[PDB]
């Protein structure tokens, strides 16, 4: 019932830098008795939540002093003074003031490195596959950054959105790139009424698209 | 402070 | 050291019944009011039910209000969140957190809870081999794809473990009620072939494994 607003809702940061996220509540925080029942929380990838921060700026002691909490009313921020690998995850502010308790909806933090290009494969269906009636041609762009990337499918030169689904990995917490898969899905007579099948990837590591592809015959 | 139960406003202090 | 560990989750149909406990250890349980909370599949997080340290006074959010209860056993330092009349909604990974501090400070380590009707299927699994020519020379990247499958989760290895460098196993999507996902490995061509590379895929829900020799060709 207190809507409690994050913003951004990822943020990109170079290790040294300094990084601040908000947190916006629909009302004031502060009870009667002159506490604002404000909290902080990390997820790092594939971990529990870990508290950061208690009544607006108390640190927990778990937490190293670069992390600071600030703020008062509607109005709260966190602030990184110097950004390490370690809090690659995800920042969620919430409220005990007001029953029930209410989360912000998480900011993102990513570990800025240098450009990466993605290694592009494309994999025709397999025969066991093929065998069951359906085909899906399977496309993996690895170890990419940044995170944007665009992917087209082309089946016989033509733009397809349908039937397609993607899917992304965390940020590596070794090397700090991202990986996809984009898998089109068609029924076999489909498959079979085209010879060229193309995965597309536009990515600003190169002056034209990364381009990978087959043809039936 | 100290001191207290330190429970949130909608708490009613357990026994 | 405080230490909270849920158990109980699984499978279970809407308008069904499941109940999860959280064994605490390592603090003094009867002192501290305690606390159920759950991440949803986008990542959100929710408060579901808190109980005081006593066992006498519960709180629910409308949401639960009315299906859940929290309920404690100061005796077995044990925690409890029966779950009734489960709906889609509830599906989340469930935690135990205690209350501190003007919040909570310490989580547990989550359970997972999906409810649905739909059945429990074992996965295809498909070898994903380099098409009939054949870009790069020097690495190789192979791939397996896991399809159809009910409930997560799965898990993919390669060759029963010993290839873990290179290899990226992504998130399932939801379809049709069916799970796909997809992993990739990545070798030194020479090393295939000869040298055989198999994904070894489990899915505890449907007691299945498969282990598929990628072999050239598709």
């Amino acid at each position: 019932d207190v809507v409690m607003t994050q913003t951004p809702l990822t943020l990109s940061v170079t290790i040294g830098q300094p990084a601040s996220i908000s947190c916006k509540s629909g009302q004031s925080l502060l009870y009667s008795d002159g506490k604002t029942y404000l909290n902080w929380l990390l997820q790092r990838p594939g971990q529990s939540p870990k508290r950061l921060i208690y009544l607006v700026s108390k640190l927990d002691s778990g937490v190293p002093d670069r992390f600071t909490g600030s703020g008062s009313g509607t109005d709260f921020t966190l602030k990184i003074s110097r950004v390490e690998a370690e809090d690659l995850g995800i920042y969620y502010c919430w409220q005990g003031t007001h029953f029930p308790r209410t989360f912000g909806g998480g900011t993102k933090l990513e570990i800025k490195r240098a450009d990466a290009a993605p290694t592009v494969s494309i994999f025709p269906p397999s025969s066991e596959q093929l065998t069951s009636g359906g085909a899906s041609v399977v496309c993996f762009l690895n170890n990419f950054y940044p995170k944007d990337i665009n992917v087209k499918w082309k089946i016989d030169g033509s733009e397809r959105q349908n039937g397609v689904l993607n899917s992304w990995t965390d940020q590596d917490s070794k090397d700090s790139t991202y990986s996809m898969s984009s898998t089109l899905t068609l029924t076999k007579d489909e498959y079979e009424r085209h010879n060229s099948y193309t995965c597309e990837a536009t990515h600003k590591t190169s002056t034209s698209p990364i381009v990978k592809s087959f043809n039936r015959n | 402070e100290p001191v207290d139960p330190k429970l949130e406003p909608w708490k009613h202090p357990g026994s | 050291e405080v230490k909270l560990v849920e158990s109980g989750g699984g499978l279970v149909k809407p308008g069904g019944s499941l109940k999860l406990s959280c064994a605490a250890s390592g603090f003094a349980f009867s002192s501290y009011d305690m606390s159920w909370f759950c991440q949803t599949p986008e990542k959100r997080l929710e408060w579901v039910a808190s109980i005081s340290s006593g066992g006498s006074y519960t709180y629910y959010p409308d949401s639960v209000k009315g299906r859940f209860t929290i309920s404690r056993d100061n005796a077995r330092n044990t925690l409890y969140l029966q779950m009734n009349s489960l709906r889609s909604e509830d599906t989340a990974l469930y935690y135990c957190a205690r209350d501190y501090d003007y919040g909570v400070d310490y989580w547990g380590q989550g359970t997972s809870v999906t409810v649905s009707s739909a059945k429990t299927t074992p996965p295809s699994v498909y070898p994903l081999a380099p098409g009939s020519a054949a870009q790069t020379n020097s690495m190789v990247t192979l791939g397996c794809l896991v399809k159809g499958y009910f409930p997560e989760p799965v898990t993919v290895t390669w060759n029963s473990g010993s290839l873990s460098s290179g290899v990226h196993t992504f998130p399932a999507v939801l379809q049709s009620d069916l799970y796909t996902l997809s992993s990739s490995v990545t070798v030194p061509s020479s090393t295939w072939p000869s040298e055989t590379v198999t994904c070894n895929v489990a899915h505890p829900a449907s007691s299945t494994k498969v282990d598929k020799k990628i072999v050239p060709r598709d």
